[PDB]
RNA sequence: GGAACUAAUUCCGUAGGUGAACCUGCGGAAGGAUCAUUAAAGA
RNA sequence: CCGUCGUAGUCUUAACCAUAAACUAUGCCGACUAGGGAUCGGGUGGUGUUUUUUUAAUGACCCACUCGGCACCUUACGAGAAAU
């Protein structure tokens, strides 16, 4: 004899300033009561929204983003970056038969000393005139590709403060410099960041979080 | 346009789970399954039941403050079957035609970079 | 008056099954609506409360939305139109807000009452003369009569040990009889004049009976 | 008041479906009143529902299921059946699911399901009124739930290395006890 | 004794008719001919 | 008990066994019946 | 004609045992006898293709050849009871 819905208070979630749409979704909490409140619950939640819902454009159907809530201000709770994933359906289609797959990754620091591990995947493409279907590189090929990818990724992560990497990933410049330094080794197709995770963030610093929001 | 939540359908064999939550996941909103809407054990998974649970879930779903929903369909997974149960597509078919506008639905069955020994042994299980 | 889940509100005449007029309204769920009328009058006022703290005083003859009062920070569960004009709106968050209503643009917030309970419903009681005590229903189920001139509570009918919330109150008002629908699914009749005393208790439904045991000398 | 479902098309099954395309989209757009776009570069079929032209909300969901059925390598006629009959569903499992088989052991296993000149595979569908697809390690089934459960047991009995004859026995047993009812 | 002797785009099927035994268990054209 | 009335698939190596007309676990073998489709970086 | 509990075991170190249809159910080294297209590795040849930058150098690819591989195809001026 209670009903949970008629007790909680609806809340509004706002995305980071560097995004196509600030508005994201609404959530249910629990009245900020004396002893156990609505303030504590909202801070640790995260939200997975496909950036195509978050950028509008569909040339972005895959690629999912983690938005974590850090601060709150009355029916208005802000968010920052917490990671990026791909979509499972898109990844399955990319793994075609008779072709080499290549992955590489590095754990690396930024300016505003978040620590992250970013990913990268690419596949050997057929030479547009090639009689042989397999088109497999040569391990020696693979070794070199990963070392260059690894090279390029560490350069981007150290240069990017944290938010800048965000601004770096969205237009996928990374994806292309790869292809550029790569095409001298072996063809390759797709080539994406694929997944990035956060594992060590610095300290709150309420000032820095406010700067991202507009 | 709508208010978005998350649908999330676990459809194994021998039962089908439907339950909608807040887009973050932390706070949920109504569940009900196929085992709930019939009594016969044997008939716990069947589409007929899932439809009934899709019906109940739709009611409470719009009873609170949700009008729309993204679904994340899912089989058992792990070292198990990996294929969609019967009453998961039927649980989504009965949920699709209910007004709740849908949007973007991916598969989320846990798939390992394989391992931990499957159950059954060399002979294997179900026959 | 009917309030839709979408927030669109349509007014239907009780006698004939037709809609006199349809109002698009605010873009939110409609928490409650209140009608104002005189056995015979050329003025009729309808007040609608959204899930958010927005009150629109739709005017039926004018067919316009006169006023917007987003003083409230939460959906207005209960709206009471006080007799001439001041509008009293129950606040889900905790704020119960007085208002001044007029046909013309001029309107203002006369007073704000802070009460330590959710305002499930509220009303104006004629008893107590000029110092009308607003009738307030809360989540904690403690009925409160509050001075208008001061924010102090003249009398509180109960605190109940059972953890229940009164969903809504049906009051005769002329007969000074208030019916409270409790979250333990019981109805209490309270007369209106320190602790409010229930004249009688009527239980609508018993959810589960743990055991049946006869007691008392009469055995009835 | 729109609705958008977008399904990826496999390259191997892409050519037959594109060739029959002209037989494919008309029953959708004309018989069911629906919008069927096709992105050749992204190899993705896009089914959009128009509120003015779509009588049933379920039809948009039905259209996506029909495209997927053909996607799984089923026949166009089988895909048409999904729109016509609701009771028809598809079941997919991995041979590795029922019995971990390596190399040639897997290969031969597949043959025991197919049989010489498809004879083993064809008998199960006729006696179970269903449609089966033998992909790589994936097997797909298409039909009524009660029909699929009987068909899955017969297919599993094969994949367990039981001899085809025994499976014929169980098959005519089940087909008899169900066509009787 | 002298006189001589003599579909829909969406198919409609009952739950019992299709493979929904569970729905039929809980389940609860003369005018057209006229 | 007495006496009335009315009604009418095969096999191998290995290990173990108390519902063992033999079976079971682990790994092998075939000396066991391959239909169907298959260019979609078809940039 | 299975389901449940589950001891040893399953994994690892140090030591044993010391055999399998341990099978292509076909000793080793060499030498001769006949055709074809694929493929793995290596090398040679090209005013071949593609990558652009300013042409290259690279790389991947195409053609011809040649060693050495894992295999398949067709056949004989050969062999077999016959499959081969």
């Amino acid at each position: 004899v209670v009903d949970p819905f008629t007790r909680k208070e609806w809340f509004d979630i706002k995305a980071p300033s560097t995004f196509e749409n600030r508005n994201v979704g609404k959530t249910l909490v629990n009245k900020s009561t004396g002893l156990k409140s609505a303030s504590d619950a909202l801070k640790g939640r995260v939200v997975e929204v496909c950036l195509a819902d978050l950028q509008g454009s569909e040339d972005h159907s895959f690629r999912k983003i983690k938005l974590r809530v850090d601060e709150v201000q009355g029916k208005n709770l802000l968010t920052n970056f917490h990671g990026m994933d791909f979509t499972t359906d898109k990844l399955r289609s990319m793994v075609r038969k008779w072709q080499t797959l290549i992955e590489a990754n590095v754990t690396v620091k930024t300016s505003d000393d978040y620590v992250l591990r970013i990913f990268a995947i690419a596949f050997t493409r057929k030479q547009a005139n090639q009689v042989k279907r397999h088109s497999y590189a040569q391990s020696s090929h693979i070794r070199a590709i990963r070392k260059v990818i690894s090279e390029i990724l560490t350069k981007e992560v150290q240069g990017s403060t944290l938010a800048q990497l965000t601004s770096k990933l969205i237009p996928e410049v990374i994806n292309k410099e790869i292809e550029n330094a790569t095409k001298d080794i072996f063809p390759l197709q797709n080539i994406h960041v694929r997944k990035v995770k956060l594992l060590k963030q610095p300290k709150f610093d309420v000032g820095a979080l406010m700067a991202l929001h507009g | 346009s709508q208010v978005f939540g998350v649908a999330r359908i676990y459809a194994s064999f021998n039962d089908t789970f439907v339950h909608v939550t807040d887009l973050s996941g932390k706070e949920t909103i109504a569940r009900v399954t196929g085992g709930m809407k019939v009594k016969a054990d044997r008939d716990e998974s069947s589409p007929y039941a899932a439809m009934l649970a899709a019906q109940d879930v739709a009611a409470k779903c719009k009873e609170v403050g949700i009008t729309a929903v993204h679904v994340k369909i899912r089989a058992t997974g792990g070292t198990r079957t990996k294929t969609p149960g019967p009453g998961g597509q039927a649980a989504l078919r009965a949920l699709a035609r209910s007004g709740l506008r849908i949007g973007r639905i991916e598969d989320v069955t846990p798939v390992p970079s394989d391992s931990t020994r499957k159950k059954g042994g060399r002979r294997g299980r179900r026959l | 008056a009917v309030g839709g889940t979408d927030g669109s509100i349509i007014v239907v005449d009780i006698e004939n099954g037709y809609i006199t007029h349809s109002f698009k309204g605010h873009g939110g769920t409609i928490s409650s609506l209140k009608f104002y009328g005189q056995l015979n009058s050329k003025i009729w006022l309808l007040a609608s409360g959204d899930t958010n703290g927005m009150v629109k005083v739709w005017d039926l003859v004018k067919r316009k939305c006169l006023h917007t009062l987003q003083e409230h920070t939460s959906a207005v569960r209960g709206l009471d139109i006080i007799e001439v004009l001041n509008l009293l709106s129950g606040g889900r968050d905790d704020i119960i807000n007085l208002w001044d209503f007029n046909m013309k643009k001029k309107c203002k917030l006369l007073k704000t009452l802070p009460v330590n309970q959710q305002v499930e419903s509220c009303g104006f009681l004629k008893d107590g003369d000029g110092k009308r005590i607003i009738y307030t229903a809360g989540g904690d189920a403690i009925f409160q009569l509050i001075d208008s001139e001061s924010g102090s509570v003249l009398k509180r009918t109960n605190k109940p040990i059972e953890e229940l919330f009164i969903i809504g109150v049906l009051p005769i008002l002329s007969n000074s009889q208030m019916f409270l629908v409790l979250s333990d699914q019981t109805l209490q009749l309270i007369n209106v004049e320190d602790t409010i005393q229930v004249t009688s208790s009527i239980a609508g439904n018993h959810g589960i009976i743990a055991d049946m045991r006869y007691v008392g000398p009469e055995l009835n | 008041k729109f609705e958008s479902r977008k399904i990826m098309v496999p390259p191997h099954r892409m050519t037959p479906l594109r060739n029959s395309w002209t037989k494919i989209y008309p029953p959708l757009v004309e018989h069911l009143k629906l919008q069927v776009r096709m992105n050749l570069k992204t190899k993705s079929v896009e089914l959009r529902t128009n509120p003015k032209f779509t009588t049933d909300p379920g039809a948009l969901q039905k259209g996506a299921d029909f495209i997927k059925a053909f996607t799984l390598g089923f026949d166009l006629d089988d895909s048409i059946a999904l729109l016509r009959l609701d009771d028809l569903y598809i079941e997919t499992f991995e041979v590795k699911d029922v019995k971990t088989l390596t190399g040639d052991h897997l290969s031969r296993a597949i043959g025991r399901i197919a049989g010489k000149d498809g004879k083993t595979k064809f008998a199960i569908e006729n006696a179970t009124r269903t449609r089966i697809v033998l992909a790589d390690s994936k097997i797909h089934i298409l039909g009524g739930f009660t029909h699929i459960r009987m068909a899955r047991e017969s297919v599993v009995s094969l994949i367990l290395g039981s001899p085809p004859g025994k499976v014929y026995g169980n098959l005519r047993t089940v087909a008899s006890r169900l066509k009787e009812r | 004794r002298s006189k001589p002797k003599e579909l829909p785009f969406f198919l409609q099927l009952s739950g019992e008719k299709v493979g929904d035994e569970a729905s039929v268990r809980e389940g609860i054209h003369r005018r057209d001919q006229e």
